[PDB]
RNA sequence: GCGCUGCUGCAGUUGAAACGCCCGUAGUUGGCCCCCCGCCGCCACGAGGAAACGGGAGCGCUCCAGGCAGGCCCGUUGGACCCGCCGCGUGGGACCGCGCAGCGGGCGCGGCGCGCCGCGGCAGCCCCGAGGAGAGCGGGCGGGGGCACCGGUACCGGCCGGGGACGGGUGAAACAGGAUGAUCCCGCCGAGACCGCCGGCCGCGCAGGCGCCUGCCAAGACCGCCUCUGUCAAUCAAGGGCGAAGGCCGGGGGCUAGAAGGCGAUCAGACACCACCGUAUUCCCGGCCGUAAACGGUGCCGCCCCGCGGCCGGCGCGCGCGUCCCGCCGGCCGCCCAGGGAAACCGGGAGGCUCCGGGCUCUGGGGGGAGUAUGGCCGCAAGGCUGAAACUUGAAGGCAUUG
């Protein structure tokens, strides 16, 4: 019924990224739109063309807008 | 935290099994070949070279695409620093921690981590001056390690 | 520090035998490793098993079927003259008619009966039975 | 042999506690060793407290309370029948 | 894991059980030297003495002499066990003295004694406790 | 005998035995990967070099302990062969650890060098990036540390006023206080300690230990990350640093309690337990000492491991948006199936061990004498580290059962 050469893909969601069979980033891109892609887990500020200032609110996990 | 303390945790960070740039790549490696040597002319440590790289260009490995890391290309150019830069981070928290124990010499916990910090900056040099990354001449001293962090940083 | 991954390996190969599972894990994947889990698959102890790549010390999956009751290293790599095995085989293993000892030769990885075939000895390994 | 796997003690990721003083013979004892009760009681005992309220001229008035907290040493709490010797199975239970 | 077992360490094994074997009482005893110097025997099976003085739970009183040795010029007191074999001993007889069975140790409920008298004027105990041989020459 | 010297192959919670803790040199031990080259170890074979002894082929000294003889028509009658090597040669080349400095051609002599020539001949010249380590960014978390500042009652002492006879203390009393107005009520003044109820199977720190307000200085583990380096690591004689309380040296300060001392009871006695007075000390600065049941009486690093539950910090997921429930990491805890053990008990191992081998360090070998003597080192001293023997003795100890 189980097997460990084909783990469940969302059973594998659950664990932690290292303990995977297959490590991997928990990270990724996505596009806004004020157009431009963005680190899901930024920290740094970031700044948009038509933008006066920075959209970024760092904190410690996933970035806010 | 293992060397000189007790816990252990596992804070890593786990880069992909594949190789290949992004499919919206559209950079040559001769555009990030000019992008580091501005931020390295502007005294910029290749780390936050690397988390600028990545949160503004989004590019998540510099490998990937070059086909050479950061600090191999700074050295093909003739800008990489002297000193490695982890050794002379060291040498400044050992700096200032001398500094606020000359202000104030009741604290023991600052010797302590002083000590550690002293021990670590040892281990560290010797291994760089194997490999001749360094000259053999070079030593770290307490009395005028300030000096060589300012005339060759 | 890990220092001996064979070890480990055996350890976990054993325990999850002992409740009687059908599949385990072993991070390392060394060539030496292999050996020893081919030995043990030619000779009817651990069936089949899969080496998952990874660039970063594959990890390997191994089925089992019972049969198997201990396994385990010798830590430091004795040397065992040819003529000198009978001493070794009663000490360690529980009769002279089955039982598997492995040496590593200069003609590659085998067990005790082969080298005592050849009339030559080498290095031990560990065993099994 | 050891008797209680706890050592007598509620003592957990420390190696020191501050110390109190034993309200009946002024003993010494660690905070995490001590015997502690919290009591609220009447300063007029119940049987007077209607003669009290009575006697008493504000309407509504509330008969104050006493909030203390008691702090007894090992001897002196088993001598005075706050805590009872218990049996080997019985040391294992941990209502009050 | 408590002990070493890297391949190249049989100097500090060897070290180890140097020191450690030490500690063995029997192992002092026989090769530490003191009580080879201790021993009013120095190491040989009996001893050839001079008598000198006659003196003697359980509440029996055991017959025993002082006795000199002659090479050593200590004094120790040796136990006569056989009965009657207190007479067949007079003062200033030359003797011949061993050792009861536990070496060095005192032997049974007898205080302070740990030698045996086998011989008188040259002839064994034994021989004449049993009538063998007389000691009609002393 | 003796697995009571333990390489094979001991023990270290409670029987004897894990240094108080950290750093750290010699020393020991070190993840994975390159298919064939050289070197070290390693294995096999061989040479060479004394016999006797030992093993061993054959021979009926009447057997034997022995000896190398002996029969007729004897291998050329026989006395074969092996065994005292850290060295020498050949091969193997899995395992064990080192190889920084381009190659190919022509001048170029048979070769090898030292140089000059096209780069015009080569894919010319970087494994990866370890649930190893270090550095970096962001986030909150915490009785973590040091410096200055600072509030609050309470003990004590003094004073203004009121009032009029006992007060204190004990199991019961008696010493000390009171018409010089005590005890009691109120207010004010002074100094020095301390930081409560919240306060906890909460938390922080290498350990020892850590709790008033305000502010300042540096530090730290964890979590999150497709940020950087590329083995930089583990453990450790010698050496170095920290280290409760008490104690010591030199200066300050001087309210509580309180060794020594004194006094009253109790007692057969009581120079002790109880009552009262009270010096050093307890507080601050600078510096010595370097010991504790300094205890989880359990060394550090590392892997696998039944299930349930609580709390702390950070992150993520889902929804009906609640400080909800489903997970991940790390930490502090409780119960417990197997398993283990002399058992009590452990089970986040004291498991995976007579089916008896992951790496490093330290300690112990029946009880006393004895942590004594004699030396050495450290210390102002008190004392600390190191550390015997003679002699004596048949039991001393551990866990548990019935009385
Ligand atoms: C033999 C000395 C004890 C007897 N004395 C005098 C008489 C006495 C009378 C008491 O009331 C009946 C009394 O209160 C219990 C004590 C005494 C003393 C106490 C002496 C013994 C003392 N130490 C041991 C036991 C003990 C127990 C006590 O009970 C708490 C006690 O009271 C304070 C005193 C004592
Ligand atoms: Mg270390
Ligand atoms: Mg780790
Ligand atoms: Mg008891
Ligand atoms: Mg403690
Ligand atoms: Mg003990
Ligand atoms: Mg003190
Ligand atoms: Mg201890
Ligand atoms: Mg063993
Ligand atoms: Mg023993
Ligand atoms: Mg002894
Ligand atoms: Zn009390």
């Amino acid at each position: 019924n189980v097997d460990l050469l084909y783990p469940d893909p969302v059973e594998e969601q659950r664990k932690h990224k290292l303990k995977r069979l297959v490590q991997g980033p928990n990270s990724y891109f996505l596009e806004i739109k004020c157009i431009v892609v963005v680190y899901s887990h930024a920290n740094t500020p970031v700044f948009c063309p038509g933008c006066t200032s920075q959209i970024s609110i760092p904190t410690g996990g996933k970035c806010a807008f | 935290g293992r060397m000189h303390s007790k816990g252990k945790g596992i804070s890593r960070s786990a880069i992909p099994y594949t190789r290949a740039p992004a499919p919206w790549n559209k950079y040559t490696p001769e555009d990030v070949c000019e992008q580091i040597c501005k931020l390295a002319k502007k005294g910029t440590p290749p780390s936050r070279i690397g988390l600028i790289l990545r949160d503004q260009f989004a590019i998540g490995q510099v490998k990937n695409v070059t086909g050479s890391k950061i600090v191999r290309i700074l050295k093909a150019k003739g800008l990489a620093p002297e000193i490695p830069e982890d050794l002379y981070c060291m040498i400044k928290k050992a700096v200032a921690i001398r500094k606020h124990l000359e202000r104030s010499r009741r604290d023991k916990d600052s010797k302590f981590r002083l000590i550690l910090v002293e021990s670590r900056i040892h281990r560290l040099a010797r291994y760089y001056r194997q490999a001749r990354r360094l000259p053999p001449t070079f030593r770290y001293k307490s009395d005028q390690a300030a000096a060589l962090l300012a005339t060759y940083a | 520090v890990r220092i001996n991954v064979l070890r480990d390996a055996l350890k976990s190969i054993c325990n999850a035998q002992r409740i009687g599972k059908k599949q385990v894990i072993v991070r390392p994947s060394s060539k030496v490793i292999i050996e020893f889990l081919q030995l043990m698959q030619k000779n009817g102890y651990i069936s089949d098993f899969a080496v998952v790549d990874n660039h970063r010390s594959n990890r390997i999956v191994v089925n089992l079927i019972g049969r198997l009751n201990k396994a385990g290293v010798i830590s430091p790599r004795f040397d065992i003259p040819a003529n000198d095995i009978e001493k070794w085989v009663v000490n360690l293993l529980p009769s002279r008619l089955f039982g598997h000892i492995i040496l590593t030769t200069s003609q590659g990885i085998m067990d005790h009966i082969e080298a005592q075939h050849r009339q030559i000895g080498g290095k031990v390994i560990g065993y099994f039975y | 042999p050891v008797k209680r796997r706890n050592n007598g003690r509620s003592k957990y990721n420390c190696g020191h506690t501050n110390i109190v003083r034993c309200q009946n013979c002024h003993r010494c004892v660690p905070k995490d060793k001590v015997i502690k009760r919290f009591t609220i009681r009447n300063i007029v005992d119940n049987t007077i407290a209607d003669d009290v309220l009575n006697a008493c001229v504000i309407q509504g008035f509330a008969i104050p309370k006493l909030y203390n907290k008691v702090q007894y040493c090992v001897s002196c709490s088993i001598h005075n029948h706050i805590v009872r010797v218990r049996s080997r199975e019985d040391r294992k239970i941990r209502t009050p | 894991m408590s002990k070493t077992s890297g391949l190249y360490t049989a100097r500090k094994l060897r070290t180890v059980r140097r020191v450690n074997r030490w500690a063995d009482k029997k192992y002092r005893k026989a090769h530490l030297g003191t009580w080879l110097k201790a021993n009013p025997l120095e190491g040989a099976c009996m001893a050839r003495g001079i008598v000198t003085q006659k003196i003697g739970p359980n509440s029996a009183v055991r017959k025993a002499v002082r006795v000199q040795l002659t090479k050593n010029s200590k004094k120790i007191t040796a136990f006569v066990p056989r009965d009657g074999s207190i007479t067949y001993i007079d003062n200033n007889d030359e003797v011949l003295v061993a050792g009861f069975g536990r070496a060095g140790r005192a032997v049974g409920d007898i205080p302070g004694c740990r030698f045996k008298v086998i011989k008188v004027a040259g002839i064994g105990l034994l021989a004449l406790f049993l009538r063998k041989r007389e000691k009609r020459a002393r």
